[PDB]
């Protein structure tokens, strides 16, 4: 909702309260899993061509007691944007990746999982310097491109490191070396096409014998496609990846083949019913793990949108993975889940 | 002393009445939260309706307006100018025209209107429209025959900025020349000028729905558009100047007797076709039964046939007096039933898709005004005789 | 019987035309793809405009209507009222007013309008609007004379919500009394009410167009606004009450006689000049060659020069009956041709950027009008007595 908007500010504020349950046989997923998110995007007009802009987007959990609170920042950045050139933004942010496989994140719950949040440049993650030219230079309508720098995430302070240590450091399944990427997309009409490259420096905490897939760098090769007209949405995507996706609490995977699809259509009267299928195959894993699937699952669901403000949803996860030494170790969900959303959103 | 029209306005006002309807609809379910910086692209819902009438017989009761008024209503009410409240039921619609027919329950009273001859109708000529434009009540604005058609819609500048579409549209002698209509469907709301339907095919329009259950228009059963639309373009159509053929209709004369999406018609009877609108507006010229042959392209194709009643114009829950989707067959054979629904009300009294009923509970029920005709009269016992074709069953 | 329009209407009627243009102009080129989340910021382009027009001789087959309209034509196409398809050609045109001259091509059995003293008319004044509001065809509406300016902008309520400003006002007798126009440049389209030009004015502006080629308003070639723009602020403007002179036109009197952007007019022969408007306006009541002394303000500077004609008002491809931006010249000192552009079908001519035309081909060509009626009379050989200020040559 715009609630400020005078002398060249606008202030949007934004947020949503989604009721929802999960059934499953899985316990540890299984119950209340309601949650609201808040967030503002604002933008001040500096000159005709120059305009700066911030945004923060916050999640907190609505399925806890009063003795805690779960809740965390997604997103925090401020930029500068100036017409027909670019634009240059700060903070925490999505990698250049997530230009890409964004497109497949369109489930009514579930999807989205081939990868995770603080996983290098993939998803949103802490200390993004993140270059953006839309329409080369306005002289190419359709044609994007972003290159992106990552800061190192270390080890925490205080806690009797003698190295590797950054200021805002965490757990070495969440750290980062530094890092570079980019991403190029081209949307004509309905269709879009996309690629996106990272590669990032990994941490000694990283590469310890504690963690599979040691490695110098973490690398990913994206590539995907999109339809989305004439109330018809589908889009696929391709990942390769080496040192860069996880496999559970275990580590990472040498080399991991994600593949996403995803079929939506939109009836007139609101109803918008959703199929797809995600799988993330791992290569030479160590340990005597050799080849394993790390998720594989079909995705069946619908939203009835009653308005442009309240929907509810539901979204069937028919898990496709088996349960095994390998999925037990590394503490990988072989279960189905029923998700029931109930959505009001401003 | 000074001019005025309330002298002929006190002359006319009983005869136009306000009407409130209750109905409902199916909406699609919201999905929520609600995101306003997201652009994004099953249950009933009860919504309110209000507009004017113009009664037109006052034995019966009869009461002529909008359909964009009463379409999907439950519950109609009317409001006479003198207060009397009375309650009134379906006897007719007609979305092509945006013109109904409803029927108070219980007359007592009443006064109507003298419907004038439309066909005299001159461009200079004064005008009166009556109508209750924001809810508030009934406003009466006045003006003159702005143009005259010539389907021959009559445009007058006696209309109401950002109003809803009205109904009567009166001469200075008091009488019916027109009923104001909405020409922004799903919506009521003027383009800036009035546009009315003149009062003879107002008085033709009405007695069908009377004598027949529904209006005698033919459809070619074909849907589709111009040349322009996005699928003659994804669909790169040779030879641009006719009616696109998106799709040819289910159980239709056009899909019986023979044609397929793609073609573009080029002419119907010899007569060239350069537009859909010039084609739907030729093939409602022509009552059911008619046949008329047409030319289309594909490399050089062509053909002729019979057109059956046109689905837009049909009935429901007013056939039997009771509650519950029927319409006519061809000629007098009959009443023939079509799309049933979920609720299944009367598809539950074993009554089929393409189910006929001759047999008026007992006797000839060549149309829906006889066989309403019956159920009106003897509310006692009902076996309503169909026949779906072959079978010849009876039930209540 | 009951009164009506009707009857005057059918007398005035065959003066009523419909106009239809087709012609193209310079659009940007388009860049893709495009993203309607991003607020950004050469090819010609048919378009299609349509609109009403006056037959005002009805010998010589001349149609006033809207500048928005024709200009810009190629093709300019006339229909009279009881059918009749007829060709026109640009006579005159002049953006101010937004009035335009055409002339039908091959006049046969033409009716004309009188037209009656614009001076006569008084607020309470009946009036009647003749016009094509959303091209479906030819709309009357009526009303009354809201205000009399007192330029005369003609002011009244017989106008068109959200609709084209049409063309014709006339009073109850039938008589022309002013062209409907659109106040909402490079729109029409109306503010809520309507604003004519008055009858007389019309007459007047429409003859300079026939017996000169173009209407005769020198213009004192300064461009600027108001002292509220962007740039009085940007560049801070010391006493703020006139006319900010933002720049002086090329080859102009105010700049060949003496001015440069900043100054800010105070006065115009001694009469005071409080805003681009009042000076807008008050150099608009001077026909060229005139002479004007006004003061200007830098520190306090002030002087005296004579304008030159306009440059709105010109002409282009119906000087020479055959096809290819001149305009008049002082008095009847020939006829000066202005910017060749860049396909150069003239240039080609050996025709430069400014050289007047005096030789009718052999005679004399005091004007526009004139030079035009001797392309027209002999078509056979034409030798274009050209001279350039000293260069007098002679081409085909």
């Amino acid at each position: 909702a715009e609630v400020y908007n005078k002398d060249g500010n606008k202030l949007d504020l934004y947020g949503k309260v989604d009721g929802l349950h999960y059934f499953s046989d899985n316990k540890d997923v299984d119950g209340d899993q309601t949650y609201m998110r808040l967030g503002f995007k604002g933008e001040t007009q500096v000159t005709d061509q120059l305009t700066g802009y911030g945004q923060w987007e916050y999640q907190i959990q609505g399925n806890s007691a009063e003795n805690e609170n779960n809740s965390w920042t997604r997103v925090a950045f401020a930029g500068l944007k100036f017409q027909d050139v670019g634009s240059f933004d700060y903070g925490r942010n999505y990698g250049v990746v997530y230009d890409v496989t964004s497109w497949t994140d369109v489930l009514p719950e579930f999807g989205g999982d081939t990868y995770g949040s603080d996983n290098f440049m993939q998803q949103r993650g802490n200390g993004f310097a993140t270059y953006r030219n839309t329409d080369f230079f306005g002289l190419v309508d359709g044609l994007n491109f972003a290159v992106q720098y990552q800061g190192k995430n270390g080890n925490p302070s205080g806690e009797g490191f003698t190295s590797g240590v950054t200021n805002n450091g965490r757990d070495a399944l969440r750290q980062n070396g530094d890092g570079v990427g980019g991403s190029i997309t081209y949307d004509y009409e309905g269709f879009g096409i996309g690629g996106a490259i990272s590669s990032s420096k990994r941490t000694d905490a990283q590469n310890t014998a504690a963690y599979i897939g040691n490695g110098d760098r973490a690398e990913t090769y994206t590539g995907g496609l999109k339809y989305d007209a004439n109330n018809i949405y589908l889009a696929a995507q391709y990942t390769q990846t080496y040192n860069a996706t996880r496999v559970g609490s275990l580590g990472w995977a040498n080399k991991a083949q994600n593949f996403e699809a995803v079929a939506q259509y939109q009836f007139d009267f609101g109803l918008r019913p959703s199929l797809a299928y995600l799988q993330s195959k791992g290569k030479n894993l160590g340990r005597g793990y050799d080849d394993e699937d790390i998720l594989k699952y079909v995705d069946v669901g619908a939203t009835y949108y009653f308005n442009k403000n309240m929907s509810t949803y539901v979204d069937y996860k028919i898990n496709l993975l088996d349960d095994n030494q390998f999925t037990r170790d590394a503490g990988i969900n072989t279960d189905n889940i029923v998700a029931l959303g109930l959505v009001y959103q401003f | 002393q000074m001019p005025s029209l309330a002298p002929m306005l006190e002359k006319v006002m009983p005869s136009v009445v306000s009407i409130n309807v209750e109905g409902s609809t199916t909406v699609n379910t919201p999905r929520m939260p609600r995101n306003f910086q997201q652009f994004f692209g099953g249950q009933q819902q009860k919504f309110m309706a209000l507009g004017s009438g113009v009664i037109i017989d006052a034995d019966k009761g009869y009461v002529v307006t909008n359909n964009h008024v009463v379409d999907n209503a439950t519950v109609i009410k009317v409001q006479l100018s003198d207060g009397r409240k009375f309650d009134a039921k379906m006897v007719g619609k007609d979305p092509r025209s945006d013109i109904a027919l409803i029927q108070i329950q219980n007359p007592k009273n009443l006064t109507a209107i003298k419907m004038a001859d439309s066909d005299a109708l001159r461009v200079g000529d004064y005008t009166v429209a009556i109508g209750n434009p924001f809810g508030l009540g009934e406003t009466v604005t006045s003006g003159i025959v702005s143009a005259l058609g010539r389907e021959n819609f009559i445009q007058t500048d006696a209309a109401i900025n950002r109003g809803n579409s009205g109904g009567a549209l009166v001469n200075l002698n008091g009488e019916l020349i027109g009923i104001n209509t909405a020409i922004l469907a799903p919506d009521g709301g003027n383009i800036g000028i009035g546009f009315a339907i003149p009062s003879n095919m107002v008085k033709n329009l009405t007695s069908q729905m009377v004598e027949y259950g529904q209006v005698k228009r033919g459809e070619l059963g074909i849907m589709g558009t111009e040349l322009n639309s996005e699928l003659a373009k994804a669909m790169k159509v040779d030879a641009q100047r006719g009616a696109f053929v998106s799709q040819v209709l289910p159980n239709s004369s056009a899909a019986k007797a023979g044609i397929k999406a793609g073609d573009v018609i080029t002419s119907l009877n010899g007569k060239p076709i350069s537009s859909f609108a010039a084609l739907r507006a030729q093939v409602g010229t022509m009552p059911v039964g008619s046949k008329l042959t047409l030319g289309l392209l594909r490399d050089g194709k062509q053909v002729n046939v019979n057109l059956e009643l046109q689905q837009s114009s049909q009935n429901q829950v007013d056939s039997s007096s009771i509650f519950n989707e029927m319409s006519n067959k061809g000629k007098d054979q009959g009443v023939v039933v079509n799309n049933v629904k979920t609720g299944t009300p009367a598809a539950q009294i074993g009554l089929k898709k393409g189910d006929v009923i001759i047999g008026a509970n007992q006797q000839a029920v060549k149309n829906i005004a006889e066989l309403r005709k019956v159920l009106d009269s003897k509310p006692s016992v009902l076996a309503l005789n169909i026949q779906r074709g072959d079978s010849t069953i009876y039930l209540l």
